[PDB]
């Protein structure tokens, strides 16, 4: 069973240096979030590790993006600060930052994506059965299927006048996939050049 | 090998 | 209007050198396919160009992957040849090739994805409203929405015992997104080093 | 600037 109520409960529990500081802080919150997603903590520990190492940056991007709906031309960080796109551009990361604004924040704003929908999309990303090394991909696939069954039922009840809303939510996941890949590429470069402080948890996520 | 993440997941 | 019957009609109209040869051949077929997708040819010419330049490699990957369901540990090329994963590995592209087999071909095989579903996923990719430069993103978004409405209705009628099938089809699109990005990165490297013949259409798709 | 693609799309 996979009740949206529990997924919501889990949710409601230089500029680049600021952003990396906020990401490290939020990685601790992400672990606490995943443990509250039904059945995640019952997976083998090694598989919990695999799923979070595979999805962490997409999970973080989805969350701050949704928190940024009320920010004009910028994002809200976990530390409470805003980053405006002018500042992102002046730090050399303007293109990937604008993709977050255009493909994620502005779309979440325009459809008024709610926190239950965000949480369910977050849980679908978490339960990624393509993650390499999983001891039982089918088990993770089954949990993903339970989430998107629950999400579809929620959308049809809450937004009956929008039959396409469920598909619209899922069709933000390719953009999230692409944005995450490019964000990660930038972060690996920051680590290589060494001029950006990276705290311990964020650093560990950049290990092999 | 993912020290912090293991440390945080295992503890209840 | 966006009838699945018309989408199906559109569908039914060294190793790396072999693969690139097949890709160039199929780019001509892809243009003919897109023109047969309802309403694509009525978009402004510049927007048709934008959508095909944004989606071509994902569109090609989805097609050969589906055509490869009956191949053991390999793919079927447009030229009719097979490429086995041993040969892909021996050419230096084993990892991305295995991702195609694991995340796309094997999943299409296991759910017995049919050609109407493949065509509709292909049309959703084509009508990508995030493509940069579109004169009217909302128009493309509306066509995407018509496709996935038609796809959902088709799945519910043909596979009533699989309520999750529609979502399952859409949730192959992040994998397709990621695989396409990595495939394109390899192809740009082949062009840079210059040791792999690249024919005219495939080359043009690698222009700015 | 995308010569072949334009050439193929424009012709009916
Ligand atoms: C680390 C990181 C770096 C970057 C980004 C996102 C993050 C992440 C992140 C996660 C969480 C939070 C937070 O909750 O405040 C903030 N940032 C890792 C996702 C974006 C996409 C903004 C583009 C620019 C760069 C600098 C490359
Ligand atoms: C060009 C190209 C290169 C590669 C791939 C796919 C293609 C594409 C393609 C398209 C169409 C056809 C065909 O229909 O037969 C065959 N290939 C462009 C998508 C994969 C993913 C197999 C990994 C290895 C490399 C060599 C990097």
């Amino acid at each position: 069973d996979m009740p949206v109520e529990k997924i919501l409960e889990a949710e409601l529990a230089d500029p680049v240096t600021n952003i990396c500081q906020a990401a490290d802080k939020q990685l601790f919150t992400l672990v606490e979030w995943a443990k509250r997603i039904p059945h995640f903590s019952e997976l083998p520990l090694d598989d919990q590790v695999i799923l979070l190492r595979a999805g962490w940056n997409e999970l973080l991007i989805a969350s701050f993006s949704h928190e940024s709906i009320a920010v004009k031309d910028g994002i809200l960080l976990a530390t409470g600060l805003h980053v405006h796109r002018n500042s992102a551009h002046s730090a050399g990361v303007g293109a990937i930052f604008d993709r977050v604004l255009t493909e994620l924040v502005s779309k979440m704003r325009d459809m008024q994506m709610d926190k239950t929908e965000l949480g369910c999309l977050r849980a679908i990303v978490l339960f990624n059965p393509d993650s390499k090394g999983l001891s039982n991909p089918a088990e993770v696939e089954a949990l993903r299927e339970k989430v998107y069954a629950s999400l579809e039922a929620y959308c049809k009840h809450k937004y009956p006048e929008q039959p396409g809303r469920f598909a619209k939510l899922l069709l933000r996941l390719p953009a999230l996939r692409s944005i995450g890949l490019k964000q990660l590429e930038h972060l690996f470069f920051f680590k290589l050049i060494g001029d950006t402080p990276i705290d311990t948890f964020l650093m560990e996520m950049l290990e092999a | 090998k993912h020290k912090i993440l293991h440390r945080l997941l295992q503890d209840s």
